[PDB]
């Protein structure tokens, strides 16, 4: 996938993962 | 000394059978490969019912099954209990019925009638004082619907003072399984309103409700739907195989039950089915069986008791239990509900106590519901009737086979008359 | 017990039944030389002294280029020798040389050849005609094998698969006299007439299955499947059994309509499986949208006479029920008058089988629709109507003339069928 | 065809709990009584007997698809309630305006529940 | 901690972050399904 | 022997009930899973009043939960008391209210409302001698107020004689839950004047001033805002489950309390709540209890009873406590507060003690009075409601369903007619 | 069950379910891939996906959600992005051709083009349906088939479906900024056909959102993905009440009820309160009655239009998280003693209010930051008015020469609907006006 920056759709829908917010 | 032959019509009968055969069984304790290995000493005293001996310590049921073409029999042969069957005694020919009542009645029907009547006098000069016989049809398809009515009207002639019994299964008000079903259930209705002596209208959408609602099970089989109407079947002769304080065969049943000879078809129903986790929010005491027989989603025959009245009501209770609160229950039933009873009969219910419970169970009964409450089941079959015959719609493939348009209208006739003394004795002062 | 005999005419016949008899090979254990490495085959395989297992088939053409394809590709060994008959020449696009003048001389060998496949019959449960309306040997020789099957085996179920005259797509220009000959003759000696057409098997292939450009193949192969689902309760275990008797008395209220529809329910590729579910009462509705069928005619403008419904699968009663019961409140889905209870219902366990180098994808349950529809009264007029251009002024009349046949045979089935519309629209007015 | 009542199991079969969220067709509540048997009213190949009368209904249904939809189809709802007369008049002129619409298989059921001022 | 359950003797978890609802009581051909539970609210 | 069939209805009455019977199983020891754990025998004896016999020593209420949209029931089954109901008692439709009283009381309501009088028939014909119903409700909703009043006007034609409670929650004077509050509580009031036998009012608000000023509650939800009410309820029928020197049960509180048969709307109280840091700095006796009992930051209705006289008050006693004391205090009570009650009436107040506490209270009591500044509650739906029926404001959402306009009318009338009964007596 | 079934039709319907999914897909644990990660449970699990998601019989879902476009360029970053596996490929319904920034070529030539295919895929959606509350309709104002081909498609639905609820959700004109120039003309004939065919229509415009990013959030030069994901928290604290637990739960259909008075008068205005960032969460409280009075800020408005140009019809607050309904009820009791705020006479009570346990979540690489507590506030005004106005102004000042006109009477079109439109929307002011009189 090269539209992670080549699109405006791209770099704004990508998956970045969730982190696991509560903290130890 | 009572005992009872039974009879398999069709490919309903056939899968009705193979399944009340095994709850027979089960309850006598007879292996599928026909020897005793059970547990208590009642199941021996009365097991010619329905069985016959032979030498060596073999029981072989009093079953005829008969159908116009042997695909369904090589389903029965291969089944749980399928090698237990006298294999003579499977009749069958060369061609279907189509699910043409013309086909399974005249045409192809002739030829089998024979044979099978052959197979029924050999079953039923073994027996020694003979009680009666049974049959298991539908009024839907073709063979069952003809063949079956056939032996029906063939047998009254033969043995007219004995007893006989159908468990017909009267076609679907909502979604049918068969186009021509009209025609087949107006003409079989015909044959039986004057040749059996009992007869148990079960629909195929009521055993539904009461697999979804009651039982709660997610996915019915049709080997749940015949478990069901097998433990109704098997439940009207608990008196004739087991002890009683309270003894009812299917004669008394049939003198207290019906009014007048036309009017002889029931309702049935079971008392303690219970869904799988409500079972431990429950107790299982008589009136938590009085309240489930005469609930009106249970029945069998999918028609509300409440649009009518109650002409007799049976009940045939099984195990260890009180006569006074099944008499009272009984009692308070007709009191509380006084608009559903008819007011020129005291007392509507019979009672019956057997002792033997079915296994695995406290206690069980058996609901046997005479209702005016059953005119709209005739009243539906014949207006779909008079929207078809009108019109030829389906009739050349009868004309086409021998028939004569006058059996379509005297089968009409007969249940137009039907549905107009019900309502006569409905409203009756 | 429970046999069947399948009748091939012409190039679409003996194409279609390539792909019926590898499904039927697959589908038991038949290897195709004919071993097996259970007698479920009885129903159209028949056992020798050899252990060969031979079709219940006659594959018969009078071109001898697609029989002597069968008898050099993979399933030589399987096929008896004589099974498959062959003419010299073919009738050329013309119905009166299949039906007076070069199918005369095949059919008394064709009839001596299925009289000895009728003596391995215990049971005979009845024929199945594949053919097409708009060859010449397709419609001329197999309109002329049905009068005398007719009157040799008596009252004998005759199933007749054709393949229909497409409303756009056509290959001869002289094939509505074909289509009105042929249908004008075979109306009194037919049972049940399952008919589908070339055009919307295109549509499906393209539309439900991502196939741009599919070939004949692709179509037989679902023509196979139909066919396999049809006869699928005399091989296979089944909660509600049919029989082909079962189909007559339900599909055909009247002597004259005996066209039904066909509609296979689950037709998807295998990437869509993935990305929905496919219970009972999703794949019972698309059997009535218009999408989904394989005439190309819309119901909707129309009104139903009668449904069979042939489950197979997994499948639930209770499943079948609720979804029947859906259908019956749609305001789309509407039907007769002299019709209050619609459908007729059957149901299997064994799923259908996967072929491998096939479109379609493995399902867990299907259904097989056969609907009789007052739509198909469109197709009807259609053909008149292109039959009404040509003849107006005696166009191609001169090869059929000149073949046997005197030129008032058009007229009147020609008028025949304008009976036939009228009978097609005089059971839709109420009272 | 005709849709009967299990008249004690109607509550699943009516057509919201069968996961039809649309508009569907009435069900029959009752069903009447006749006696005696039927004359036949039509002769082979389903044709009628010239004797008997038909209904002006045009046969293969009332379908109305997408082209033959009018533009501007009428209201759904249509209530009448805190409206001008003049308002209410010409919404119910909107709704009568097209009869066809009205009388098709598939179309628009409106209620006109309530007065305008 | 062993209180009497009175009205004010009741403390939240306010670590808790998953709020999800499950459908128990969901539907069927016709029927009105009922299932026993076996998750509370946020899935535990 | 006399037991209550309970009913609930709507998201309120589901959010009330869940609580209310936390509150009676931990009073008669009841295990979460359904089971007897009490350590004693006065536990057992009247357990048949709410609850019904199953098998294997396990108990089960005789509660109908009903509701138009499960959504509120599934999370009372998710708690930790959920699956003690019988799952056949739920009751639910396919689509909600969405807080229209008509679309709750005549289009949606009707094709649910048999399925509930199939199950409170199985539920009350079962019975020994059924003494009355219980309905828990909130008149602002749409499926709560509207189905509760059909199931009213259905179970009153069905047992004209029993008891027919209704624990209504009416709306707050100052922020209102729903736009469209005042047509549902007057069109509520409507029915609830005519067909049932009592009913205390209860506004949120007097529970949120109960929360803040009394409890010293700095973050209060909502459970513990229906803690009190339950607390009210099972106040109630404490002489039905647990002995006493002087017994009242539902029927001996309502010939005591209501001269007429048209005014029947109660104000509740608890009487024993403490703030979190002055239990140390009270001395339980008895004056405090009914000094607190009467107090006018006490009641759980916004109407203080200043505003009008006192037609009968009621107060049931829980704890082993003097009659000589309670009755002096019930009599220093009326004599020093001779204008807020009513001179025609010698004796206004009505008592019971229970010799049973709630655990972990060593004296406990329950206010129930009949007051006429209960006229004033219904004066605010009064004016709200003819606020906007002037112009119409959301009558095409009433009207689309069938709804005659007449009806609103009638419903104002008969609010109207009650305000000046009311005031008759005044 | 409480199912419902999302309609994206046009290039901001897309471009805003984008966004609306990908939040979808975060709040339960659904992966672009179309399944959860594996079990972690013996047996039953959640089932809060039933609102959104179906579920086969393997463990995948798919979203019920109809992506709709005239144009096959937009669509088309679906199918081949992130998420190509999560959406079954017939739920993604391109043309060939679009409208092209005209209402006819929607609406009488390529709009009914594609209405029956539509249609059948939201058949077998909403076959899928054990219990059905509505359908969400996310289109704008200014486009092609965003008004046209939506118009018909909520006109059919009101002819198929009847009375089910048709929450449609619009991105309103900006008074000042605009792209296209024949937009006011979409506009008209897009509120005139559907004054009665929604149920209450949601709406927003890009310069509010666009000022509340330049000033509340700290980013300069906003695009068009803030935004529309501000819009997908609006629609996430809209259905939240389906799927989590709550104090005071709230269907589809109250919305209708409690913001809808009168026939003709469903047009309110979305605001959301804590959208602050991650830098200025750090300085202040998150309370609920300091968020209470954020939400009736002229300024925090997500409509451009002063609400001190009018009166406050009805409210809808839908708050969410960590809220105790004691300081909900003393914040809006506090929010009725301002003279800023104006009421009408007819409506005394004025507040419908809601409750929800579960706080929003954090996008990843989004703006905003996390909080305990958010308002989703729905106000029904008469302060509307003055943006019909404009908008009719900008009608009637291009319809006196009759410009742009050939474009739509020659393709599909008479003539006599812009004189009809023009009607309808001077009688809708009318109605406007009498509505905020108050009867002293
Ligand atoms: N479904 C299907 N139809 C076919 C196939 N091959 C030919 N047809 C149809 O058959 C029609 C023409 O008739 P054919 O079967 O090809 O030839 P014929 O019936 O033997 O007649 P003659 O060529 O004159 O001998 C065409 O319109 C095709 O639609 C095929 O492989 N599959
Ligand atoms: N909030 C938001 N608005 C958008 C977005 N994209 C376009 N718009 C708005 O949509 C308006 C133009 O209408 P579009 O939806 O883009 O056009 P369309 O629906 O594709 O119709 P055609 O272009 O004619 O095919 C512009 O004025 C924008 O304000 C977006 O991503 N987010
Ligand atoms: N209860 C029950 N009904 C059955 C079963 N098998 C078939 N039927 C019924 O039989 C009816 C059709 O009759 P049919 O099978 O054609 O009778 P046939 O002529 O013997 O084949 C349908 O309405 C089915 O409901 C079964 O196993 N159980
Ligand atoms: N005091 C109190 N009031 C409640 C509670 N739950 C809901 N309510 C009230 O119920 C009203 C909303 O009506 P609701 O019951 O949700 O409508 P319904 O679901 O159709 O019955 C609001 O005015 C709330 O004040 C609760 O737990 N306690
Ligand atoms: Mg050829
Ligand atoms: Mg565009």
């Amino acid at each position: 996938w090269p539209n992670w920056h080549l699109t405006s759709s791209g770099v704004a829908h990508h998956f970045i993962p969730p982190v696991s917010f509560p903290p130890p | 000394m009572r005992e009872i032959v039974h009879l398999q019509a069709g490919q309903c009968g056939n899968q009705i059978g193979a399944k009340f055969w095994e709850v027979i069984s089960d309850e006598h304790g007879i292996d599928p490969t026909g020897t005793y290995h059970g547990d208590s000493d009642l199941q021996l005293e009365r097991i010619n019912v329905y069985y016959n001996e032979a030498t060596g310590g073999k029981y072989v049921p009093r079953a005829v099954l008969v159908d116009l073409e042997p695909g369904t029999m090589d389903s029965v042969r291969s089944g749980p209990f399928g090698q237990i069957f006298r294999p003579d005694n499977f009749v069958f020919g060369q061609s279907g019925a189509g699910n043409n009542w013309a086909k399974g009645h005249y045409t192809e029907g002739a030829e089998l009638v024979d044979s099978v009547l052959d197979v029924v006098r050999k079953e039923a000069e073994s027996c020694d004082c003979l009680q009666g016989f049974q049959l298991t049809h539908s009024l839907g398809g073709g063979t069952g619907s003809g063949m079956g009515t056939l032996l029906i009207s063939k047998i009254r002639e033969e043995y007219p003072d004995r007893i006989m019994n159908t468990f017909s299964v009267v076609p679907s008000p909502k979604v049918s399984d068969t186009v021509v079903e009209p025609y087949n259930a107006t003409l079989s209705v015909h044959q039986l309103v004057e040749n059996t002596d009992e007869t148990y209208c079960i629909d195929n959408e009521a055993l539904y409700d009461i697999c979804f609602r009651t039982l709660k099970l997610t996915t019915p089989t049709y080997g749940d739907l015949n478990h069901l109407v097998s433990a109704t079947m098997s439940g009207v002769t608990t008196c004739l195989r087991f002890p009683g304080q309270l003894n009812a065969d299917l004669r008394k049943l049939a003198v207290n039950m019906v009014p007048f000879p036309r009017l002889h078809f029931f309702m049935p129903g079971f008392a303690p089915l219970t869904s799988r986790g409500s079972q431990q929010y429950r107790a299982l005491t008589v009136p938590e069986l009085t309240q489930q027989m005469f609930d009106a989603k249970n029945m069998m025959a999918a028609c509300d008791p409440r649009h009518g009245r109650y002409l007799t009501v049976a009940a045939v209770f099984r195990g260890r239990m009180s006569m006074k609160e099944v008499d009272e229950q009984m009692l308070n039933v007709q009191n509380k509900n006084s608009s559903y009873f008819v007011e020129w009969i005291p007392n509507n219910v019979k009672t019956a106590v057997c002792d033997i419970p079915p296994r695995g169970l406290k206690m069980s009964a058996t609901f046997i519901g005479n209702s005016t409450a059953i005119q709209e089941l005739f009243k539906r079959i014949s207006e779909q009737f008079t929207a078809m015959f009108r019109r030829k719609a389906f009739l050349h493939w009868y004309t086409g086979e021998g028939m004569d348009e006058m059996e379509f209208t005297e089968a009409e006739s007969n249940m137009n008359d039907l549905v107009s003394e019900y309502q006569q004795y409905q409203d009756a002062t | 017990m429970r046999e069947c005999i399948s009748i091939h005419v012409g190039q679409a016949g003996v194409q279609i039944g390539n792909a019926c008899w590898e499904l039927y090979c697959l589908e038991h254990g038949i290897q195709p030389d004919g071993q097996m490495p259970d007698d479920s085959f009885n129903t159209f395989f028949s056992e020798t002294g050899a252990g060969k297992h031979v079709p219940r088939a006659v594959f018969v053409d009078l071109e001898p280029t697609v029989v002597d394809e069968v008898r050099t590709g993979t399933y030589r060994q399987l096929f008896h020798p004589e099974q498959l008959i062959t003419g010299k020449e073919d009738a050329a696009n013309n119905y009166a040389r299949g039906h007076y003048t070069i199918g005369k001389e095949i059919v008394d060998l064709v009839l001596d050849r299925i009289r000895k496949l009728a003596d391995l019959c215990t049971g005979l449960q009845g024929f199945l005609i594949f053919h097409s309306f708009g060859g010449g040997t397709g419609s001329g020789f197999a309109s002329l094998l049905m009068e005398r099957l007719s009157v040799d085996y008596g009252k004998k179920s005759k199933l007749e698969f054709a393949i229909y005259p497409a409303p756009q797509v056509s290959t001869a220009v002289v094939e509505p006299y074909n289509s009105i000959l042929t249908t004008h003759t075979t109306l009194e000696h037919s049972d049940c007439a399952f008919m589908v057409d070339n055009e919307a098997i295109y549509d499906i292939c393209r539309r439900n299955l991502d196939i741009e450009r599919p070939t004949y193949t692709n179509l037989n192969r679902l023509i196979g499947q139909i066919v396999s689902s049809i006869t699928a309760s005399l091989r296979f275990d089944g909660a509600l059994n049919v029989d082909l008797t079962e189909f007559q008395t339900n599909l055909v209220p009247y002597p004259r309509i005996h066209f039904p529809l066909a509609t296979y329910a689950p037709v998807i590729s295998a990437e869509k499986a993935y990305h929905e579910q496919l219970s009972v009462a999703e794949i019972t509705n698309a059997c009535f949208e218009p999408a989904n069928q394989m005439v190309k005619c819309d119901p909707r403008h129309g009104k139903y006479m009668a449904c069979c419904m042939l489950y197979r699968g997994d499948v639930v009663p209770k499943d079948v029920n609720a979804a029947i019961a859906t259908i019956k409140t749609k305001r789309t889905i509407q039907f007769v008058d002299w019709c209050p209870t619609g459908f007729k219902v059957g149901i299997n366990y064994q799923p259908p089988t996967v072929v491998p180098g096939g479109d379609l994808a493995k399902v867990q349950r299907a259904v097989c629709m056969l609907s009789n529809t007052t739509a198909i009264a469109e197709a009807w007029a259609r053909l008149d109507h292109k039959l009404d251009l040509m003849y107006a002024k005696r166009a191609f009349v001169h090869w059929y003339v000149g073949e046997g046949m005197e030129e008032g045979e058009f007229s009147e089935a020609r008028e025949d069928l304008a009976a036939l519309e009228k009978d097609y629209e005089e059971v839709g007015v109420d009272s | 065809a005709t849709n009967y009542s299990a008249n004690q199991y109607e509550k699943p079969f009516s057509p919201k709990y069968l996961q039809n969220w649309s508009l569907a067709k009435p069900t029959k509540e009752r069903i009447s009584s006749h006696e005696g048997y039927t004359q036949i009213i039509a002769n082979d190949r389903g044709h009628l007997l010239p004797s008997v009368p038909r209904s002006k209904a045009s046969p293969w249904g009332s379908f109305m698809g997408t082209w033959q939809m009018p533009l501007k189809v009428p209201p759904a709802r249509a209530t009448l309630t805190s409206r001008t007369a003049a308002g209410a008049a010409s919404l119910t002129r909107w709704i009568q305006k097209n009869p066809d619409l009205l009388k098709a298989s598939n179309g628009l059921r409106p209620e006109i529940f309530g007065k305008p001022h | 901690h062993g209180l009497p359950f009175l009205p004010g003797t009741s403390f939240k978890d306010l670590t808790k972050t998953a709020f999800h609802r499950s459908q128990t009581l969901g539907y069927r051909n016709g029927y009105a399904v009922v299932r026993r539970p076996t998750v509370g609210i946020g899935g535990d």
